């Protein structure tokens, strides 16, 4: 219920923070992290494969085979790393829409200013329709802000649901 | 068989590179701030921070595995 909060608060809250730059730096970081771990995976396969043959022996194979679970785990980690960046970008884009779609504070304040000015001069009932007009606009701002915030919650929640727990590696016997 | 000790050195280098890259991006991945003051922004930023931390732990366990494996090559030689 961001629809519990009034437009003054929902709009102010979305315009408060420092923006997405922190999230975008983290995104780039997860990406460089996926890259290094790709290169790591390949050099581990290298150490097991390319730099092995020269020396043969049943023990060489016993180890080379016991490492199979871990190389497979490494591949699965690499896939999972490549998704983080994507989900961060979805989070940020959703935030951008929330920020862009919220009713600007000035419009909410101008609405309360004008309604009060009509009230001030409505001893004769001349402005009762226009006050009703400003009241409906305000209620509309409340519903709109509430809806923006609901759609932001939904998008961020979906994004996060794609971020699966980091699974532990198996041992190399 | 010198080749097993060679491998052990390579596996240790691979460990060094994993923890190096991990530690290199930790200050960004663990420092995610909420974009705004609302609850959605904050929950998103919090989740990401915890996710980055559980990843750092996962890699430390992988470093342990790598080192144990390299040790199995050295003392197992
Ligand atoms: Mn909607």
């Amino acid at each position: 219920a961001f629809e519990a909060y009034p437009p003054e608060v929902n709009s102010a809250n979305i315009y408060a923070g420092p923006g997405p730059d922190s999230m975008l730096a983290a995104a780039r970081a997860w990406r460089s992290l996926d890259v290094e771990m790709t290169a790591v995976q390949r050099s581990f396969n290298r150490t097991l494969l390319s730099l092995m043959d020269a020396w043969a022996g049943p023990v060489v194979m016993q180890l080379m085979e016991a490492a199979k679970p871990f190389v497979r785990w490494l591949t699965d980690l690499c896939v999972q790393l490549s998704e983080v960046e994507r989900q961060i970008h979805e989070i940020v884009r959703a935030y951008e829409w929330a920020h862009h779609d919220m009713v600007p504070l000035a419009q909410i304040y101008n609405n309360r200013a004008e309604r009060q000015i009509l009230i001030d001069n409505n001893a004769l009932g001349q402005f009762t329709a226009q006050i009703a007009d400003l009241d409906q606009e305000y209620d509309d701002f409340w519903d709109e802000d509430g809806e923006v915030m609901r759609d932001y919650r939904l998008r961020v929640s979906d994004a996060l649901s794609k971020l699966t727990p980091w699974k532990a590696p198996p041992p190399i016997a | 068989p010198e080749a097993l000790t060679v491998a052990a050195t390579e596996v240790r280098r691979i460990r060094d590179r994993a923890i190096q890259s991990d530690a290199q991006v930790a200050p960004m991945t663990t420092a995610v701030r909420p974009p705004a003051a609302d609850l959605v922004s904050e929950k998103a930023a919090t989740f990401l921070v915890e996710y980055a931390r559980k990843y750092r732990q996962t890699i430390a366990a992988a470093a342990v595995v790598l080192e144990e494996f390299a040790h199995a090559l050295t003392t197992g030689a």
